[PDB]
């Protein structure tokens, strides 16, 4: 149908504990609609959850495919991200479901809480339909036990643990993505316009971090770079997917035969227009590499981009 | 392990019997094991009675929840185990019940 | 002897306090009046022993205790991994491996 869903009030918001994991963790959760204004969400975030305005905002993008990272890359990336979010008070926006890079940042947070104090306010904005248990959370303002166990044939991925807060976006379908992306971008834009405490007159800076990804990662990076206040983008080469081709295009820029990767589709179709646009706006892009160039720490790479 | 080409519970049971935890941590628990339903809880029950702290911790770390695993029947089976170190529970039970119990008596939670 | 006596006295403070909490109000010379009050009432610990709490206070106390035990274990591990013996042993093992 043409989005013909009645706007019944929300009936799933409160706290959930993750049972079955290797830890005891709590996470506030609120399900909302895709038309919620960013100001209302920020009011709920700063008032009901008691979260101050952050001094740094990190957006993490990746591929929903459950990819794999080489040794000594995931460790360095995880510790750099954790240090960059721990030394300075920062929010880590993630996909939310336990797929791909979100599992990697969940494991990075798992290593951090193993041997360090403090709490990292990691916010996962995930669609409502793809959670394994749409039920088992309908208790309003009450604790609901949750099972971290997952099965391959469920077709609905469980919510990743080690996430301090959640926001669930609903449009009606179940098993289909693309219901929170506009909400996520509008929330980031609204946070960026919020004034930081300093009286100089700058808003909360926003950075984007890309790992692995796929065809949509190029489009998202291009949309980030074309916004009137530009958002710097940091890319890791060793992932293998379109992050690697972005790292290649960062080198020897201003080789079309070298653009035969064929990981997306047949060779006849190409996105060379948007890739050349990205290489045209390549001063904002900063690429991380181990020993090949500077910024051997992910923590130093992200901060110097801002 | 790879020579048997058996199911994951068989390899896990072999590693549990050998009391080699790092082999199970590396070789067994890998990307998409596709555990059969009820296998992990059976392995937890087997690891409890054999006094394997490391394996109980490892199974807890990978999805096994005690709030669903533990029941009255499983606790009763735990209290009647034999594949473990020596204990003085039977003598205390005999003293409380004044030696009226027949041989090979089945302990119950009321006795505990 | 004096350290043991101090410890035993601090232990017996509790027994003394409970003994005088159970005690009736009147002193022994005129305890006769209250010694016959329970006779008629036979055929007829809010604080000082316990402290009854509600559910919300119970949950808050449980979370506080959990935070305390987690902090204690983390502090113990951090103290152990920074002692001189551990550093010496780890350095020796890594030096031997590096030499090989």
């Amino acid at each position: 149908i043409s989005k013909h869903t009645q706007l019944s009030p929300t009936d799933a918001f409160g706290t959930i504990e993750f049972q079955g994991g290797g830890h005891s963790n709590k996470a506030m959760y609120v399900r909302v609609s895709f038309d919620t204004k960013p100001d209302l969400l920020l009011h709920l975030m700063t008032k009901e959850w008691q979260l101050e305005l952050p001094k740094l905002l990190i957006s993490v993008h990746g591929g929903l495919q459950n990819f794999e990272l080489q040794p000594k890359l995931k460790q360095v990336f995880g510790k750099g991200l954790i240090k960059a979010a721990m030394t300075t008070g920062a929010w880590i926006f993630t996909g939310g479901v336990n797929t791909g890079v979100i599992r990697h940042v969940g494991d990075a947070l798992k290593d951090h809480a193993s041997k360090s104090r403090g709490k990292i306010c990691t916010i996962g904005i995930a669609p409502w339909g793809i959670v394994e248990n749409q039920e088992d959370l309908i208790g309003r303002d009450v604790v609901r036990p949750y099972q971290t166990m997952s099965n391959p044939m469920s077709k609905l991925t469980v919510l990743n643990s080690m996430h301090s807060h959640f926001i669930l976006a609903d449009n009606g379908t179940t098993g289909k993505y693309g219901a929170e992306v506009k909400l996520r971008r509008q929330l980031e834009k609204h946070i960026s316009l919020q004034k930081i405490n300093t009286r100089i007159g700058q808003g909360v800076p926003v950075v984007a971090l890309i790992v692995e990804g796929g065809p949509n990662v190029i489009s998202i990076v291009l949309e980030y770079l074309r916004d009137t206040p530009p958002v710097p983008v940091v890319v890791c080469d060793g992932s293998g997917r379109a992050s690697d081709i972005l790292a290649f295009g960062h080198k020897y820029s201003e080789v079309t035969i070298q653009k035969t990767f064929t990981y997306t589709r047949t060779q006849a179709q190409h996105l060379f227009i948007i890739l050349m646009e990205c290489m045209k706006k390549k001063e904002l892009i900063t690429v991380f590499r181990m020993g090949s160039e500077g910024h051997q720490d992910i923590d130093l790479a992200i901060l110097t981009a801002l | 392990l790879k020579g048997a080409n058996a199911s994951a519970p068989d390899q896990l049971s072999l590693a549990l019997a050998w009391n080699r935890v790092d082999i199970a941590r590396s070789q067994i628990f890998i990307y998409g094991q596709q555990w059969p339903v009820g296998s992990l809880e059976q392995a937890m029950l087997d690891a409890l009675v054999l006094d394997r702290v490391d394996f109980v911790k490892l199974l807890i770390e990978n999805g096994v929840s005690m709030h669903r695993f533990l029941t009255i029947s499983r606790l009763e089976e735990l209290y009647n185990t034999r594949h473990g170190p020596s204990n003085t529970l039977y003598h205390l039970v005999r003293d409380v019940k004044k030696g009226n119990l027949p041989p090979d008596y089945r302990i119950s939670l009321i006795d505990i | 002897v004096k350290s043991i006596s101090n410890q035993v006295w601090k232990f017996q403070r509790y027994q003394l306090i409970m003994t005088f909490h159970e005690r009736p109000v009147l002193p022994p010379p005129l305890i006769i009046f209250s010694h016959m009050t329970m006779i008629f009432q036979h055929v007829c610990r809010d604080y000082g022993l316990k402290l009854f709490i509600t559910d919300d206070e119970l949950k808050k106390v449980h979370d506080f205790e959990e935070q305390c035990i987690e902090e204690y274990f983390r502090e113990k591990d951090d103290r152990f991994n920074s002692s001189n013996d551990e550093r010496i042993r780890v350095t020796s093992e890594r030096v031997e491996n590096m030499s090989m």
